């Protein structure tokens, strides 16, 4: 019941999903505007995400409405350097 | 009464006692002198006395930090000298403490050297903490050293360094080397016993002299591992005072050869230069172990030159050898002889107040929650060695940690202090880990205490009143029976049906005349005997030797009838000498199987039948049963035992305890579907009617017939 607590992961609102990008950037990673004033975020402030096992990476944070809160607009390479 | 009461002070200086004129009076000290104030551990410091007649006579004013760091709590009385070589200090080195300057950043050693020291005269010690105000914090430094020696005043002119880096504050708690008597508990009889052994050949080496003797200097304590040999080692140590060094067997045995040699020499010669010292050894087994298993030369050599090294040592000379070992047999035989080890010492498991006083020494610091119970703790943790109990708080934190991680992320590298405030350990962790727990000492046979009076047993006054005229008179009358010439007796063996009340009775006996009880059961004799189980019968005699006097005890002694296992018993039991306060306890169901050596005089000859209970035994035992399950009001227990005839005391138990499971189990159902916590008439009913006899009435007409034939 309890003894597994340490291996579940709490919950919280900046962790995002993982789908397949329209655009082809690279750099830049398109978010939907509620998700920015959720967290507050604004335009032209460079993103650290981290994936998993430590990976890291900075992107660049873009205004994409038209994208479900919470999904990332990340392609192959940048699916492969996290 | 130079000694003087330590009183909590309002004023946080830290070179300032104030004391009326009357406590100088009482040492005729004279104004203007700084004092020694001397506590516990071999701490102790000096403080410049001022006159404050508002305190009454035989009080003092001295801050909490001289007190802490003196290692004394309020109260305490501290031994006060006068200051006849009070000096200045010339060269004084001082660093400071990284965790004390945090938040605050620069040199703060030149703030501090004028306002401070500003022709302020204040005695110095080494290791001395002194704290100072500097802007918005107050530092603690420390006193790395001082010249000239010892302590000495720090004067204007003396030359302040401190070229160097901070020290770790904790560090110094966990070195281990700061452990007095206080952090011990359950060994009173085993410390008191090393105190005199290795106080009186140190601090009052005249005692011998005067009286004429060598005083002794093998001293080997050997116990079940994880018992703290080691921790009682260092803490007689550090309340001795004298000088200290340490030899690990594993250490030594892990460098190559020659390299032993040099360092047993190295380590023999530097303790002899600085005596009084002594000299501690661990795990003494590994490097000396018996011979008849171990025939590689590198332990032959090591051996033979610890040996030499032993007989070398001068005649007088103020120096303490004491060993550890898990098994007093293992060791080389050689090594036991007179002139060698020969002060051998037994710890055993600690009993209930034992268990108490570790669980309350080391659940000193943990955020022990408001409901605990560490009595019933200690009630119910029997067979648990310090280092086990020391496992189970630790579990019961970790546990405690489990509930309380999901309020927290373990992501963040930061938790935030609010969900620190709220830790604290529960009964229930305790109770889970403890269900989570994994003793290990009891499962080899071990010296312990019990506390089983006559009440316990249900009857059999006559052979209750038999045992005491056999054993508590030569254990407390011994002067009758020399006048006499009279020997006393040892060897006792009980038969008779079984679950009859037998170990229960030994132990009564064990404790009636306070000795350690040792048990053996058959299965032992039998793992001994195949050579499987690693002590043997040898190591327990020499434990009941050493731990005299003792009561041991042997069940099932006809499973072992074998012979080489009865050979060795009876060599062992020959060879006990009479007057010393031994005593074993022989138990079987079957006494005819037994090989009539056993039963020559000088050994087990005394033979006491044991009946099955009577009416009122069974009522009496029901009722010793019946002590903390609540019962049904107005229930007669008389009818039971008159119904029971022929029964015994692990069947009426057994009767118990079904009763007590139906009636748990009606508990459930009606809570389920607690009002009815105690037990009624209808599940004894049930368990009378599942009623049965454990012994055919053959077995008792054959033990009838055996005891009337030993009678004739
Ligand atoms: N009164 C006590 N009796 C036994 N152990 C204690 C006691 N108080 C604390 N302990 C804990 O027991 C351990 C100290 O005993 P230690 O493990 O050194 O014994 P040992 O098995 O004789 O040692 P060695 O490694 O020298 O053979 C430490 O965990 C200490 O915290
Ligand atoms: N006088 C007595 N005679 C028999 N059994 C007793 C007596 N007093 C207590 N008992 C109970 O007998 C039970 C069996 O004890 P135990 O030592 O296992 O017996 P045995 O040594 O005969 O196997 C215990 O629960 C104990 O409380």
């Amino acid at each position: 019941k309890t003894a597994t607590a340490i291996l579940r992961r709490k919950k919280k609102d900046n962790m995002l999903l993982v789908d397949d990008a329209i655009n082809d950037d690279n750099s830049v990673i398109a978010i939907n505007s509620n998700t920015m004033d959720k967290l507050e975020l604004f335009r032209g402030d460079t993103v650290l995400v981290k994936g998993k096992k430590r990976k890291d990476t900075v992107l660049i944070v873009l205004i994409d409405d038209e994208l479900e809160d919470g999904a990332c607009r990340i392609n192959r390479v940048v699916r492969n350097n996290l | 009464d130079n000694m003087l009461l330590v009183d909590d002070a309002i004023n946080d200086d830290n070179s300032v006692i104030a004391i009326n004129s009357n406590t100088m009076d009482k040492l005729e000290l004279f104004r203007g002198d700084t004092v020694l104030v001397k506590g516990k551990k071999r701490k102790d410091t000096v403080l410049i006395v001022l006159i404050d007649d508002e305190l009454e006579d035989g009080a003092c004013r001295i801050n909490r930090v001289v007190r802490n760091n003196l290692r004394i709590r309020l109260g305490d009385l501290v031994t006060i000298h006068p200051c006849p070589d009070i000096k200045y200090a010339t060269r004084i080195s001082v660093l400071p403490i990284a965790d004390t300057i945090e938040g605050i950043t620069g040199n703060l050693f030149d703030v501090f050297l004028k306002p401070y020291f500003v022709e302020a005269y204040r005695p110095v010690r080494k290791g001395d903490h002194f704290v100072v105000r500097g802007g918005m914090r107050q530092v603690e430094f420390k006193v790395v050293d001082v010249e000239p020696e010892e302590y000495a005043v720090v004067a204007q002119d003396t030359i302040i360094h401190w070229e160097g880096e901070p020290i770790n504050r904790e560090d110094e708690e966990n070195n281990m080397n700061e452990v007095g008597y206080d952090d011990i508990g359950g060994c009173r009889k085993q410390m008191a016993q090393i105190r005199e052994m290795v106080e009186l050949p140190l601090r009052h080496p005249q005692l011998f002299k005067a009286i004429g003797i060598k005083p002794p200097r093998g001293v080997l304590m050997y116990g079940p591992p994880g018992t703290g040999k080691t921790l009682m080692a260092r803490a007689v140590a550090n309340e001795t005072g004298a000088f200290f060094f340490l030899i690990n067997g594993p250490e030594v045995m892990s460098k190559m050869a020659g390299e032993s040699e040099s360092n047993l020499r190295k380590a023999f010669e530097e303790a002899e230069k600085n005596a009084p010292a002594i000299i501690f050894i661990d795990e003494i087994d590994s490097i000396a172990p018996k011979r008849d298993k171990t025939n590689g030369e590198v332990e032959r050599r090591v051996v033979s030159q610890l040996l030499t090294l032993m007989d070398g040592m001068k005649a007088r000379s103020n120096v303490v050898v004491i060993a550890a070992t898990n098994r007093p047999n293992s060791i080389d035989p050689a090594l036991r002889r007179f002139g060698r080890f020969d002060r051998e010492v037994d710890i055993g498991i600690p009993d209930a107040t034992g268990r108490l006083e570790v669980l309350r020494i080391h659940t000193k610091n943990m955020k022990l929650a408001d409901d605990v119970d560490l009595e019933a703790l200690a009630a119910e943790t029997h067979g648990y060695v310090g280092a086990d109990i020391a496992s189970l708080c630790s579990e019961a934190a970790m546990q405690q940690i489990r509930e309380k991680m999901d309020l927290i992320d373990l992501d963040e590298d930061e938790i935030d202090a609010e969900v620190l405030d709220s830790l604290g350990v529960t009964m229930d962790n305790f109770r889970f880990a403890l269900g989570n727990s994994n003793p290990s000492a009891l499962r080899e046979t071990v010296v312990e205490s019990v506390n089983v009076t006559w009440d316990d047993v249900g009857g059999l006054d006559e052979i209750k009143e038999e045992l005491k005229e056999t054993v508590e008179y030569p254990v407390l009358h011994p002067d009758q029976y020399t006048k006499f010439g009279l020997s006393p007796s040892k060897g006792v063996l009980f038969y008779g049906p079984p679950g009859t009340g037998k170990t229960l009775l030994a132990k009564a006996v064990a404790t009636e005349v306070s000795a350690n009880f040792i048990s053996v059961k058959g299965p032992e004799l039998l793992s001994m005997w195949y050579g499987e189980s690693e002590s043997n019968i040898r190591d327990i005699f020499d434990k009941a030797r050493a731990a005299a006097p003792t009561v041991v005890f042997l069940d099932e002694l006809d499973s072992i009838a074998s012979d080489r296992v009865v050979n060795q018993l009876l060599t062992e039991m020959d060879g006990m000498n009479a007057k010393k306060n031994v005593f074993v306890i022989g138990a079987t169901n079957r006494p005819d199987q037994i090989d009539p050596a056993i039963l020559r005089p000088g050994r087990l000859d005394q033979l006491i039948y044991v009946p099955l209970p009577d009416e009122n035994a069974r009522l009496s035992i029901l009722n010793a049963q019946l002590r903390k399950t609540p019962l049904e009001p107005g229930l007669e227990l008389t009818a039971i035992a008159k119904a029971t005839q022929g029964f015994s005391g692990a069947d009426l138990l057994y009767i118990v305890q079904r009763a007590a499971k139906y009636a748990i189990k009606d508990s459930i159902e009606a809570h389920r579907q607690d009002p009815v916590p105690y037990i009624t008439k209808e599940h004894f009913a049930e368990a009378m009617k599942t009623a049965k006899r454990s012994v055919s009435d053959a077995e008792l007409r054959r033990y009838e017939a055996y005891s009337q034939q030993m009678k004739a």
